[PDB]
């Protein structure tokens, strides 16, 4: 079957009827199968619209409003599946028009309702017994109003069933695994497949990429499995459709979802905390002629995660700016900065909030590369705050570029960094002046934590160490991990204290996890299936020669298998 | 806070010697120190920056070290016009702070001055009030007495002096002692003497004249 | 304090480089620079242009840390001169690629040039 | 040239303010600060304040509630404005720029301001000559009975100045100030060489200049 891409404009008009009419041509031109929705709209009055009989699927909704078009010949829609409704439920609409819509084969609406209203020269349509089309879970919702001038038309030929027909003669007038009649009991006998479809047989679901295999109680990959390319599965993906987080094609990646390549099928994998987002810093491109981040450019940086260029805060920012036209800035949207983690150019900070403590969005930022510099100088310059921390626990790298800190006189801390540990480039220098005197500091217990290593910190807080004394569990240093006691149960790697597989129940004096994985702990805390511990048996689980493999539990609560013959489980 | 203590208050010293200055803070700063001359009726002038780092345009027998909280100032060979005012500046706590300062003085040798005196002009005479100066001029050391004696007379409380800051380049001093009388009382009197005892004078040399 | 000292060799030193990526470039002398190879240092994820696609087996080591460039079956194509870089990678950055513009490195060699 | 030119009155009554300007030339009031130092006779060298390049300002704590520095980037000037003064802030007040961005030590220093706190009067002075006698030749100039300080002396528009001593200025019984200038000459050009001294005290706007024959 020809597949074109679809359309959800809704109710607008693209230009020219003409120039509508043109792209609507295009768009459906030979299409057989329609991915996503069907509009037609706008549509003028003696327009060749014979192109739409080659039309024979929709997966999203149909929607025909606004023709003046005498005749619309969808004479081999057979089925619409509603996977999206135009407005509230419906997957047919047809709103304020048109005199003939003979859609003599549309036979199956897998899901959505019907809406017809405002359509003064239709005819016949009236008569259709919707109760055999739509799902009668939809009928709730159906909407049905037909009227005319008079309602002048032709007659349905008495061939017909209770006079039922969508126009004249009598051209106009199964079950499991199907959804579009039947030539004969089979899963071949069907001119439109229902759950999915592979190469004439129908079926429920494509065969699933992987499979369990209670032989290794280990996850195989089953090669006679395809991937699920709309209604249809495909062997691979086509031209530039890309496969989800299961199984099936789509056109591009998702918004929280990014693109990976596992051999050669390009893959979507999730995206590890906010997404990649590069944006422009100040003094480049969309923000050429800008002095700092205001009150106008602010919004401009939100879900952004990298930034090529640098990134100002002056006092006229706080000010405002008349000569420029831009408000004072309000201090709390500096908090959209709090997804930055990566800086190519410099950070420099001449303000800042008075009521704030440290320089708190940017507590994720973890480099500055210094490929731009102040005064060819500077990657980092932090003066004339009133700020008590600096705050940039996350920062681990200042890979070019002096840093200068000065004037805060309250900034403590910073002197117990070594900043050399942060430094790639050789000749790299600390300035770090004029700030709170470290006696004034350790009068009112401003100091590092004890929990804290000798390498510093970023502030009071033990999650702002350089590194930690005993260990670490996430962000925090802590004197140790949850060996034996604790809430979260944990083992160690790497000085840092990991959390133990949640389904393992947890031990009196002894450690309760050697591992990340379920089969790494003594004693589960629910059931057993072989190495791992699982929260609840495989009951419908699809494995080899497609037999869906049922266990059932026990007194012990190990997972045991089910006699062959159970195809509901024990 | 933090202090920055400078030693000693004064420093007297013959050319050719070597000369340390100290400055201790109170608290550990690393080398975050700055140091500056200051010359007479001048604005204090950059040295040392960062304890040790040398600024252009500088004599290069000026020399800075020292870190932590012990800091030196030193000079390779002093010479005349090295005669200044010399300040420590931290650059660690805020705000930056100077020390009180160390006058560096130097020694030379004995040098005799040389004495003028001059009358009341007439222009002020006319104005109702007489003033007599007397000038020693580059003399060495500063230990000097002048004595008015008017007619013979040993004046004494209408007098005031003046001693100038030691020489750039002979490092020596001058002073100027003025006696003030009525026009009346100056003119009740004949002959105005100016005595001037000094270290480089065998006898006092006296300068007068008659009205 | 980052190093490359190389000579194929290039011995990684400075930073523990957890999430680095280091490459090869190629420095024509009628022209400018261009992309080689490259690596990830936290995962053994690989990428070449097609040029020599197939050709070069460039991998890492034992212990931290040193990456070498197999240059077998050499084609009188790629004359011009090697480079060694290296950069850090944001968290926020795939975990499974690898940047190509000569821009997108911050530490380089001193350039070895050998010829065949 | 890096350059730093104050203008400003000196003498101020209590509880009045004092205000001097810092007109700059050299650099741009963009790229750098302007930090105000002071010299007390007594209390040494205190930094009060700063304007930074962003035309935000700090302040030594002494002084945050009594003091502003404003400034104008184009005109290429800074403004120092203290307020209600006392005894205790008679002292040269200085304009200063670091020798590096964002720092601390100070290689550009403005000619100072002499600041004086006191409830009297401007007095100008007169100037008479000190004749040389008839026998090195010594004359000079005596600058008598003004007030406040200073008063700046020359020799011939400032073509003299080897050999010349202004010793400094001393404290009358009046509470006005006496002043002497004295230049030691080659008495073979006294006839020859005519002699002037030019003296300028701003307070009163008196400039004078008067032959010593
Ligand atoms: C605040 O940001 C806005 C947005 O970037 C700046 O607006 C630009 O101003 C320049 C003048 O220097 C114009 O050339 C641009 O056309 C403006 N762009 C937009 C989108 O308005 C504004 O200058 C900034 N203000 C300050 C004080 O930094
Ligand atoms: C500037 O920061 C300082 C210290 O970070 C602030 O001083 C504290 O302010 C809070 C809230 O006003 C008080 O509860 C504390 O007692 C203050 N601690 C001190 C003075 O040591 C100060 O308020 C900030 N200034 C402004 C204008 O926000
Ligand atoms: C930020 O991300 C959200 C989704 O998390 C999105 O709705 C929003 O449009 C994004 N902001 C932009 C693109 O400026
Ligand atoms: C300071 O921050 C607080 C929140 O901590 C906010 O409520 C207050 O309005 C801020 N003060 C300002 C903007 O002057
Ligand atoms: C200046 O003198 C006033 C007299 O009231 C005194 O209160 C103030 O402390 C002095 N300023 C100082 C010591 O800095």
């Amino acid at each position: 079957k020809k597949v074109c891409q679809g359309t959800s404009n809704k109710l607008t008009q693209l230009g020219t009827f003409e120039d509508h009419f043109l792209s609507l041509q295009r768009m459906f031109n030979n299409c057989e199968v329609v991915l996503g929705n069907l509009e037609i709209t706008y549509v003028q009055r003696n327009y060749d619209l014979s192109f739409l009989k080659t039309i024979q699927e929709v997966a999203g909704y149909v929607l025909i409003a606004l023709n003046t078009v005498e005749r619309i010949p969808l004479e081999n829609l057979q089925i619409i599946r509603g996977n999206m409704y135009y407005e509230n439920s419906y997957a047919l609409a047809v709103l304020s028009n048109l005199k003939e819509l003979p859609m003599r084969n549309l036979q199956e609406i897998l899901h959505g309702a019907v809406r017809f209203s405002n359509n003064p020269a239709l005819c016949n349509v009236e008569s259709i017994q919707w109760r055999d089309i739509v799902s009668s879970d939809f009928l709730s919702n159906m909407s049905m109003d037909f009227q005319n001038h008079l309602g002048s038309c032709q007659k349905c030929d008495p061939s017909c069933p209770n006079g039922s027909c969508w126009g004249a003669g009598e051209e106009n007038c199964c079950h499991n695994q199907c959804a579009a009649g039947c030539t004969g009991p089979r899963e071949s006998d069907c001119l439109v497949c229902r759950k999915f479809r592979d190469e004439a047989t129908c079926k429920d679901t494509c065969p699933p990429l992987m499979l369990y295999n209670p032989t290794t109680y280990q996850m195989d990959v089953n090669p006679e499995g395809k991937y699920s390319f709309g209604a249809t599965c495909v062997k691979k993906c086509p031209r530039n459709y890309v496969v989800t987080d299961h199984g099936s094609c789509v056109r591009a990646c998702g918004a929280d979802s990014y693109e990976m390549e596992e051999d050669g099928v390009r893959k979507c994998k999730k995206c590890e905390g906010p997404c990649r987002k590069v944006c422009n810093g100040i003094g480049i491109g969309e923000f050429k002629d800008s002095l700092s981040i205001n009150a106008t450019n602010i919004k401009h940086f939100k879900n952004c995660t990298s930034i090529s260029g640098d990134l100002h805060i002056l006092p006229v920012a706080f000010r405002g700016d008349s000569f420029t036209h831009t408000p004072p800035l309000d201090p709390q949207e500096l908090d959209i900065l709090k997804t930055v983690k990566e800086i190519t150019g410099f950070l420099l900070i001449q303000a800042w909030p008075e009521n704030r403590t440290d320089l708190h969005a940017f507590e994720n930022l973890e480099i500055i590369r210094g490929r731009t510099k102040q005064h060819g100088q500077f990657s980092l310059a932090v003066v004339s705050l009133n700020i008590t921390s600096l705050g940039l626990r996350s920062l681990k790298e200042i890979s070019d570029g002096d840093v200068i800190i000065s004037g805060n006189k309250n900034l403590c801390y910073a002197n117990t960094i070594n900043w050399k540990k942060l430094f790639g480039t050789s000749g790299q220098k600390t300035k770090i002046i004029s700030n709170r005197g470290e006696n004034s500091c350790k009068a009112t217990g401003q100091v590092c934590h004890a929990l804290c290593s000798p390498e510093g910190c970023w502030g009071p807080e033990p999650r702002d160490c350089v590194s930690c004394r005993n260990v670490s569990r996430g962000r925090e240093c802590v004197d140790k991990c949850n060996l034996l006691e604790g809430e979260p149960r944990e083992f160690v790697e790497n000085s840092e204290c990991i959390q133990c597989h949640p389904e393992c129940l947890p031990q009196a004096m002894n450690i309760t996890c050697t591992g990340r994985g379920p089969d790494n702990c003594i004693q589960c805390a629910h059931y057993i299936d072989g190495p791992h511990c699982v929260k609840t048996c495989p009951a419908g689980v699809m494995g080899e020669n497609n037999t869906l493999v049922w266990k059932y539990a026990d007194a012990g609560h190990v997972c045991h298998l089910c006699h062959p013959n159970c195809t509901y489980g024990c | 806070d933090i202090l920055l203590t400078q030693s000693p208050v004064i420093l007297s010293v013959s050319p050719g010697e070597r000369v340390s200055f100290s400055c201790r803070a109170s608290q550990s700063i690393g080398t975050n120190i700055h140091w500056y001359q200051q010359r007479t009726n001048g604005s204090p002038r950059l040295l040392i920056k960062y304890a040790s780092e040398s600024i252009s345009g500088i004599p290069s027998r000026f020399s800075g070290s020292g870190s932590g909280t012990d800091f030196t100032l030193s000079i390779n060979s002093v010479e005349s016009e090295d005669i200044a005012d010399y300040y420590c500046q931290q650059n660690n706590n805020w705000p930056t702070t100077f020390g009180a300062g160390t006058k560096l003085e130097l020694k030379r040798t004995v040098a005799a001055p040389s004495v003028f005196i001059f009358p009341p002009s007439d222009e002020q005479l006319k104005s109702g009030t007489a003033s007599v100066v007397c000038l020693l001029n580059n003399f060495y050391p500063r230990e000097a007495k002048v004595q008015w004696k008017v007619d013979n007379a040993l004046q004494s409380g209408n007098s005031q002096e003046s001693v100038t800051e030691q020489d750039s380049k002979d490092s020596t001093y001058s002073l100027s002692s003025t006696l003030t009388l009525s026009k009346a009382d100056y003119e009740k009197h004949k002959v105005y003497a100016c005595e001037v005892t000094h270290q480089g004078l065998s006898s006092p040399v006296t300068k007068s004249f008659n009205r | 304090q980052v190093q490359l000292q190389e000579s194929l060799s290039c011995a990684a030193s400075g930073r523990t480089f957890s999430s680095y990526a280091m490459g090869w470039f190629r420095q024509a002398p009628g022209k400018q620079r261009e992309f080689v190879a490259a690596i990830r240092w936290s995962g053994g994820y690989t990428y070449y242009t097609d040029s020599v696609k197939g050709r070069f087996t460039i991998s890492r080591d034992n212990a931290k840390t040193t990456v070498y460039l197999q240059m077998n079956s050499l084609k009188p194509e790629d004359t011009a001169v090697y480079y060694c870089a290296a950069t850090y990678l944001s968290s926020d950055y795939s975990r499974y690629a690898l940047p190509q513009r000569p821009l997108d490195y911050d530490y380089w060699g001193q350039g070895t040039q050998v010829t065949v | 040239q890096v350059q730093l030119k104050q203008s400003g009155p000196g003498l101020v009554q209590p509880s009045q303010s004092l205000s001097i300007t810092c007109t700059v030339s050299g650099f741009s009031l963009t790229n750098y600060g302007v930090h105000w130092v002071r010299q007390s006779p007594g209390k040494g060298l205190e930094w009060l304040g700063v304007i930074w390049s962003g035309g935000n300002t700090d302040y030594n704590t002494p002084f945050t509630s009594r003091l502003s520095i404003n400034k104008d980037n184009s005109k290429s000037q800074v403004f120092f404005k203290m307020n209600s003064l006392q005894s205790n802030d008679t002292a040269i007040y200085y304009c200063a720029r670091a020798l590096t961005y964002y720092d601390y030590e100070f290689a550009y220093w403005g000619q100072g301001t002499l600041v004086t706190v006191s409830a009297a009067s401007t007095k100008g002075p007169s100037v008479f000559p000190l004749a040389p006698s008839s026998k090195t030749a010594a004359l000079g100039c005596l600058v008598k009975d003004y007030f406040p300080e200073p008063v700046t002396v020359s020799w011939n528009s400032g073509a003299l100045t080897s050999g010349v001593h202004t010793f400094p200025a001393v404290l009358q019984s009046s509470g006005l100030y006496s002043l002497s200038s004295v230049v030691t000459v080659p008495s073979s050009s006294l006839g020859t060489q005519t002699y002037i001294c030019n003296v300028n005290h701003k307070p009163s706007n008196t400039k004078v200049d008067k032959r010593v024959e």
